[PDB]
RNA sequence: CUUGAGUCUCGUAGAGGGGGGUAGAAUUCCAGGUGUAGCGGUGAAAUGCGUAGAGAUCUGGAGGAAUACCGGUGGCGAAGGCGGCCCCCUGGACGAAGACUGACGCUCAGGUGCGAAAGCGUGGGGAGCAAACAGGAUUAGAUACCCUGGUAGUCCACGCCGUAAACGAUGUCGACUUGGAGGUUGUGCCCUUGAGGCGUGGCUUCCGGAGCUAACGCGUUAAGUCGACCGCCUGGGGAGUAC
């Protein structure tokens, strides 16, 4: 899992309180950086399905925050992809 | 089972110790087990089969004791 | 960093030279800013069983937070010193100071 | 031939056939015997009976050697257990351990086919 | 009204859940059954041999008031466990009067042990301490006069399971049970155990402080399978039996009858 | 009738070799749950606790090896 | 907006997954000692192995595979499945309080992935077991059952295969409707006066009420009472076959 420091940094940067946590924005880039992680995982690991599950799950929901965030509020969503570097 | 006959131990008694040992150890009973593969399945089935018995012998037996006989 | 606590096993032959080797063991630690909260010789001791043909062996327990690269040497070490039979670093949760049940 | 005060008695007890086989304490053999060499064949030598006899007769062998003292080691599953250290007990020596040596894995070769039957 | 709700808390204060208040008044008698009535949601079906008094005859008539016990609710239809073992707690409080003035004085009269202590027998009960209890120094009971009248004056209690040694003469003078299970061991130390359930195989007499004894159906008595345990002893009845067998490791301490 | 539930043990530890020895066989085994009434989530932590023995010599594995 | 859905904090149990080490038992083989005529096998035999010294027994070595006891109608996993011990990387679940986000949800044709065993490809490995095969029995025959051997395979790496009574023969998600006896794993209070007492959550085994059902049975883990979405059925054979 993410350690929780580095959770408490991300939470830090792209929250608006710090103490907030739960902004669709913060949970995206938590979600992100724990993608980012368990590449270098998955990359040694191949055969690693159960976990690899887990991964697309996690993927997935990213996926579905950044729709939510679409159609709410576009100019946040873009700035948020600039930031992550998500290509969509 | 490792046993050592005792001072003034008579030699009836040592044997049937040791066999009570062995009962204890249940090591005639695992050779009878290892003696031909189970399948998997099968060794399954048989561990869930005994347990559905003893859950019958326990409980609907203790109901019918409820009951007399004559 | 991360609670290990570590039992290793040395041929009753080599016990004069155990110290040192703690010590050695120790330094190793201290370097990358490992603690060390307990260490405790047990000494000579029966074994259960005759592990590679000997019936005696000199116990060193020693618990130790240290970085995982330097207990990934220790490892090492133990490997392929000949001196130390058995190994078994082992992770733990707390640091457990406290002296061991048969010290005690 | 040297004369041994103690010695072991193993008892190698399967379901076909028992072979009591009587050792010096090192590991060297003296004597040995077995139902199928002592007059019984198929039915009659898997039987506690014959077992003893073997153990009888193993015990005769070993009559040179002057054994007092003898330790047994029961190998295997058999009718020929109990009955065997019996018989050895009767041809009278002091009987000092009576050890179990079967060889169990601890879940190691996969054993042979069930038999349909 | 609240006159009921009351009336529960009420009556909650005035029981309490042990053979402790003396409150069931025995409203039948026939034998070999006698039943009481004390504030429970039924009548007890009370053995006789609870109440007899240490000659064989009855002691109570109708109306008599003792406790039973509790904490068992319900096998199908009835209520209690037996008022006999009540006794006891009043055995204890007996023996526990000894520590306010460092000496409990009854009569005791030990003549000898099943297991290393002289018997003592107090009042009905009889109880079975370890050797050195019974004589304060190496007198020894076996040149007494048979059965003889002292007191106890206690040199031994396990205070766990119930092996209590008592004094007799010189009046003048004045986890747990499996580790050390060595106690009871050597090869044939006799104990005073109650039989608990006998399961058609066995008789589980367990008595020394949270241990299972067995004493199954081959020894039991000098005849070997037709015997039917429950037919040759009892249920629940303190007896002769001894260990012949622990296993400490795979709790098995397999007692015996037949000495 | 638990003993790890009445000391109140937060982890069972194999260098307490003694306490091992009343859950071990005269033949090694580990014993069963039933016969030591052990409950069930200290049970397993006793084995693993054995077993680490085993492996460090300081329990046998079995009576006969040598 | 916060009740659904999710995020954060601290713990919890676990054969969950991937990788790398290691331990002990047992089988097999090799070398040697002791020893002497049987061993082995079956219903009974024989083939087979044995005086070229087997079987038995002890010492030393090699190598492979699997992990006794614990172990449980126990646990974890979406299913397939997962079991010695240790470490490294890693996914999920649950509880405790709070704090936050503010419907972000449910289902899903096509699509994508994972998917026992056997099977295939290339390269390794090969102890035991064993399709095929051989011999010995049995038998009217015995291309079987039993016995003695025994090769693919089982094991590892990386690919493919894409099916199983892949079953709870029971799609997924949500809500609601009497009870009892357990198991397991949290957690709050309570004199833990003791292994307990009173709750409150998760997962789970059995019995049974109303209701439902062709009956058998299911029964708060529904096969009850309803809603949302999907999948599927339309007499047996021909056929899950042909093209």
């Amino acid at each position: 899992s993410l350690s929780t420091e580095a959770t408490a940094k991300i939470v830090s940067e792209f929250g608006r309180d710090a103490n907030d946590t739960g902004s669709t924005e913060v949970q995206v880039a938590l979600l992100t950086a724990q993608i980012n992680h368990l590449q270098g995982h998955f990359a040694e690991h191949k055969k690693d399905h159960h976990s690899r599950r887990g991964l697309l799950r996690m993927v997935s929901q990213r996926r579905k925050l950044l729709d939510y965030l679409k159609r709410k509020d576009v100019a946040r969503y873009t700035q948020l992809i600039e930031r992550l570097g998500l290509r969509r | 089972p490792v046993i050592k006959v005792r001072e003034n131990e008579p030699f009836d008694v040592a044997l049937r110790r040791f066999k009570r040992s062995c009962e204890k150890a249940g090591v005639l009973a695992e050779v009878r087990r290892r003696e031909f593969y189970e399948k998997p399945t099968t060794e399954r089935k048989r561990a869930k089969a005994s347990a559905v018995k003893r859950h019958a012998k326990k409980l609907a037996r203790e109901n019918a004791r409820r009951t007399r006989l004559y | 960093m991360r609670h290990y606590e570590i039992v290793f096993m040395v041929h009753p032959d080599q016990s004069e030279q155990v110290p040192g080797m703690i010590e050695r063991y120790t330094a190793a630690i201290t370097g990358a800013e490992g603690k060390i909260h307990r260490l405790e010789d047990w000494g000579r001791r029966q074994l259960a069983y005759p592990i590679n043909k000997l019936h005696k062996a000199h116990y060193v327990l020693m618990n130790v937070e240290a970085p995982q690269e330097v207990i990934d040497e220790l490892e090492t070490t133990f490997r392929f010193n000949d001196a130390v039979i058995r190994s078994m670093v082992m992770r733990t949760k707390h640091a457990v100071t406290e002296a061991s049940p048969m010290v005690k | 031939r040297k004369q041994v005060s103690d010695g072991v008695a193993h008892i190698h007890a399967s379901f076909n056939n028992t072979i009591v086989t009587i050792t010096d304490r090192q590991g060297n053999a003296l004597g040995w015997a077995t139902a199928g060499g002592s007059g019984f064949r198929g039915s009659r030598k898997s039987t506690p009976f014959a077992a003893q006899v073997a153990a009888e007769r193993c015990a005769d062998a070993v009559k040179e050697y002057g054994i007092k003292n003898l330790e047994v080691m029961v190998k295997g599953p058999g009718p020929g257990r109990e009955s065997t250290i019996r018989a050895l007990n009767a041809a009278g020596f002091r009987i000092t351990n009576i050890t179990d040596v079967t060889p169990i894995p601890h879940n190691g070769c996969r054993p042979p086919k069930k038999r349909r039957v | 009204e609240s006159f009921a709700q009351l009336f529960e808390e009420s009556l909650k204060e005035i029981e309490t859940r042990p053979g402790s208040i003396v409150r069931g008044v025995v409203v039948a008698i026939d034998k070999d059954v006698v039943l009481v009535d004390a504030g429970l949601k039924s009548e007890s079906a009370i053995p006789a041999e609870q109440f007899k008094n240490a000659q064989g005859e009855l002691e109570i008539q109708v109306g008599d008031e003792v406790d039973v016990a509790l904490d068992a609710v319900e096998d199908g239809f009835g209520e209690t466990l037996l008022s006999r073992e009540k006794a006891k707690r009043h055995e204890a409080w007996i023996t526990l009067e000894k520590a306010y003035e460092d000496a409990e004085t009854v009569t005791g009269v030990i003549n000898g042990k099943v297991k290393g202590g002289f018997t003592v027998e107090l009042n009905g009960i009889r109880a079975f301490l370890p050797g050195s209890l019974v004589d304060v120094r190496p007198v020894r009971d076996t040149l007494h006069l048979e059965g003889k009248e002292l007191e106890f004056k206690v040199i031994k209690l396990d205070q766990k399971r119930n092996n209590v040694v008592v004094s007799r003469r010189a009046v003048i003078e004045s986890e747990d049970p499996w580790v050390a299970i060595a106690k009871r061991y050597p090869e044939g130390t006799k104990l005073t155990g109650r039989v608990t359930n006998l399961t058609d195989y066995g008789c589980f007499v367990e008595i020394e402080e949270g241990v299972e004894g067995l004493v199954h159906v081959s020894e039991m008595d000098w005849t070997n399978k037709n015997i039917h345990p429950s037919k040759v002893v009892n249920v629940g009845d303190v007896v002769e039996v001894m260990v012949l067998d622990i296993d400490e490791e795979r709790r098995r301490i397999s007692l015996g009858l037949k000495q | 009738f638990c003993r790890f539930t009445a000391e109140g043990v937060q982890e069972i530890d194999y260098k307490d070799i003694a306490t091992l020895k009343n859950y071990i066989t005269e033949s090694g085994k580990i014993v069963p749950s039933r016969i030591t009434g052990t409950r069930a989530k200290y049970q397993r932590q006793l084995a693993r606790a054995i077993k680490r023995a085993r492996y460090l010599s300081l329990l046998p594995y079995t009576d006969r090896h040598q």
